[PDB]
């Protein structure tokens, strides 16, 4: 609907094949299923970024440092 | 509920000269409601999914898979396989805990599935394999448990004991979810 | 406040120098740039502004060479035995990076044309990197070859490395030979570990995702340093690097006033070794308490049995 | 600016008071088995109402 | 009011790491255990009502707290 | 023990029956229902307060302020 | 097979300006990557688990919406 697809769909199912790969098991993918990890990935992005540029704005800079991704992602509760 | 004879047996088997205090007891008792609603609730949810209205022995293992890190999947899936293979293979024992080989009751864990609604039916294969799963987490917990008593040259498994265990192990750190006790 | 022998400058081809450099601190508040010479017995820093600051070999406590993977900047870092004034106000630690370079590229219409070309210019950032990387060691060597074996470089083991908040910035520290170090943010930490009494660890206890670590020094009328704030995934491993270093840790659920503890050491040494010295950080009702499990209420019969069969 | 935590009268803090170091039984009530195990069907239609209730709000 | 001492305030705060403390600090934490408790009791009575019970025991508490974060006691 | 009073108890067990009157009217708590609440109550805040030291960590600030408080419990998804 | 090499610094850079970030620094796309690289796994090994208890090897949309879910 209102979201747009800013990762290219080739590059980012690549990645998603990687994946499989890595895991050792042969699966095959659906297109929606490609396009709805797409989506997530972008919005899990997007969002996360919302949590770095305030940590951003908390320590005065304007520019966002792999600092401000940590912490994020610590408060978040992730690994 | 209460499993806390169950637990007894298993701490028994793993480590036979230690004991366990009524704190850490207890503790080890919510461990065990815990994951049994967390691995129950999942087992009905994939129920759903795929429009059965019956929990078999699938169903729970592929809720083991979804719950627990690699590792401890693995070990509590080959648990289970093995607990339902035993019973699938022999008629001969007297109780249904005895068939699959385990301490657990697979007859209050089958009681407790049917009791929770979770799904319409409630198949055979499905307690033994979660029974199974239980016996497997108790014993590793207690294991690593009582390992850590017998390095503080104490008789018995105290809470702290039972914390150290667990958050020293990332599986278990990270199954547990550093869920708080005291 | 330490007088410095003058530095030996000799005028023949050994003179490894080093350009593209920024000096911390600076002299004035405007960041000095210039170049790194490597004479005789010391090095001389001629900035643009024909700014020079002279640091002898003798007086180098700890070099350090940060390299510029993982980082934004590539850095020599030096920490003297003996503090030196080239501004205002004493300093005593001087260190030169460079910077790898994109340092801070800003959103909007500018990068609009989102060009495949980063791939090029990515390439031209990794020769780049590599140019630092292959120039300040040949530098290093050039220097380590000049003192003979007077002063060694130190590399940081990024492998033991952990985040921590000793100067309330969550930064990386990273063991050396010979120190704890990171120096990739100004002000730099570094504390030798050959001056290290002993660790003792704050706010160890379960349900808590961060801890204190307390560096206590062998010399009491130093006040201990703090390192606020590690993940409690990074206290075993850094255990474990303590115990390849020779240093005795404690843990303590309390934090401690170190503060009026060292003041008690320092006004009675003698009363203090006679309670056992540092015993009290490690131990020797609670038992009493508890009560070991024992078979109540009979148990469940299990004898219920039955099954679906067909 | 702000308030120190760890200097000289850190330990003011950590004092037992015994008036208010216990649970007093004014509005406590103890059952001696006359309460009951929640039920798994009553569990289930209260996860029910409060998600009704959550939805209403957010 | 709440009631929520001051000194139990600095402990939790000593205990958490933290090394200094602003005089707004009391007051916004009582505000935001205020919300805390307001919620798992919201949910926990609940339990409670369900059961023909008028007196919350720690099973409610629990499976309240279940909806947040588990702890394993009762 | 000295260390784990965190939180009087009793200051809290007149707060927690302050909130009970406004769901049930007529309400009886267990001892063990009070002592989880209080030993929730403690963790949650001790979890928030870790989370605030490392925000003031972030803004190179010894001292924490309810600015750092708001923003931790913003990330952790409790008040929009 | 590096394809977290694969999603490109322009990418990165048009979901951050969604995410309301005006300025970058060079070493965010690395952590970048790698964050995503975390997530889509945590997805992808939970979505597999479900493709193979309806016993199929082809994932579906389906198996993806269950497995964010769960994250």
């Amino acid at each position: 609907k209102s979201t747009e697809l800013l990762i290219r769909k080739l590059p980012f199912q690549r990645l998603v094949r990687e994946i499989a790969q890595d895991f050792k098991t042969d699966l095959r993918f659906q297109s929606s299923a490609v396009m709805a990890l797409q989506e997530a990935c972008e919005a899990y992005l997007v969002g996360l970024f919302e949590d770095t540029n305030l940590c951003a704005i908390h320590a005065k800079r304007v520019t966002i440092m792999p600092k401000d991704i940590q912490l994020a992602r610590r408060i978040r509760g992730e690994r | 509920e209460s499993y806390s004879i169950y637990v007894y047996k298993v701490l028994k088997q793993v480590h036979p000269d230690t004991g366990i205090s009524s704190k850490a007891m207890g503790i080890m008792n919510s461990f065990v409601n815990d994951i049994f609603e967390r691995i129950a609730g999942e087992a009905s949810r994939l129920a759903h999914y795929n429009k059965r209205s019956t929990i078999t022995s699938r169903e729970i293992q592929t809720a083991v898979r979804l719950l627990l890190p690699g590792e401890l999947a693995k070990h509590a899936v080959s648990e289970g396989t093995k607990a339902v293979t035993k019973y699938t293979s022999s008629k001969k024992a007297k109780t249904r805990s005895s068939r699959a080989g385990l301490q657990f009751p697979v007859g209050r864990v089958h009681r407790l599935l049917r009791k929770g609604n979770y799904s319409e039916r409630v198949g055979a294969g499905a307690p033994v394999y979660l029974a199974a799963v239980l016996e497997y987490l108790t014993a590793e917990i207690l294991e690593l448990a009582g390992n850590a008593a017998r390095d503080n040259k104490k008789t018995r498994i105290i809470p702290r004991h039972l914390q150290l265990a667990i958050r020293n192990d990332e599986e278990l750190n990270k199954l547990l979810g550093k869920v708080t006790i005291a | 406040i330490v007088k410095q022998d003058s530095l030996v400058i000799n005028l023949n081809r050994s003179n490894p120098k080093l350009k593209d450099l920024y000096i911390r601190p600076n002299i004035a508040q405007k960041r000095m740039q210039g170049s790194l010479e490597a004479h005789v017995n010391g090095f001389r820093f001629t900035s643009v502004r024909g700014d020079k600051v002279d640091i002898l070999y003798n007086n180098i406590k700890h070099a350090l060479f940060q390299p510029c993977d993982g980082e934004m900047i590539i850095v020599l870092h030096f920490h003297l035995k003996n503090a030196i004034m080239f501004g205002k106000k004493r300093h005593t630690d001087v260190q030169f990076y460079t910077e790898v370079g994109e340092i801070t590229t800003d959103l909007g219409k500018h990068q609009h044309m989102h060009d495949r070309d980063d791939l090029y210019a990515e390439q031209m950032e990794r020769e780049m990197r590599h140019k630092l990387k292959t120039a300040f060691k040949n530098f290093i060597e050039k220097v380590e070859a000049l003192t003979k074996e007077e002063l060694e470089f130190e590399v940081p083991f990024r492998d033991l490395g952990f985040n921590g908040a000793p100067y309330r910035s969550t930064c990386l520290l990273q063991p050396t030979s010979s120190a704890l170090v990171n120096a990739t943010e100004w002000p730099p930490f570094v504390v030798t570990l050959d001056e290290v009494e002993l660790i003792h660890f704050e706010r160890v206890q379960f349900h808590l995702k961060n801890f204190d670590m307390v560096i206590v020094y062998k010399d009491y009328s130093k006040k201990v340093t703090m390192i606020n704030a590690i993940p409690v995934a990074s206290l075993d491993p850094i255990k474990e690097w303590l115990n390849s270093c020779d240093l005795k840790y404690t843990e303590g659920v309390q934090s401690l006033n170190w503060t009026k503890i060292m003041k008690t050491i320092v006004d009675d040494p003698e009363g203090f070794f006679e309670q056992g010295g540092w015993s009290f950080l490690e131990p020797e009702e609670s038992e009493i308490e508890d009560e070991t499990f024992n078979p109540s209420e009979d148990d469940y019969e299990e004898e219920e049995e039955d099954s679906d069969e067909d | 600016d702000g308030e120190e935590l760890i200097g000289d009268g850190m330990e003011r803090d950590y004092r037992a008071i015994p008036e208010l170091d216990a649970y007093e039984a004014e509005g406590l009530a103890l059952d001696d088995e006359d309460v009951e195990e929640l039920t798994a069907s009553q569990r289930e239609a209260a996860e029910r109402a409060m998600r009704q209730r959550d939805r209403e709000a957010g | 009011i709440q009631g929520i001492t001051k000194p139990a305030i600095r402990r939790l705060a000593r205990r958490g790491g933290v090394k200094r403390i602003s005089g707004l600090i009391y007051e916004e934490t009582r505000g935001v255990l205020k919300v805390f408790l307001e919620n798992v009791i919201r949910d926990a009575v609940t339990y409670t009502e369900h059961a023909k019970r008028k007196t919350v025991t720690a099973m409610d508490v629990v499976y309240a707290l279940k909806r947040q974060g588990r702890t394993l006691y009762g």
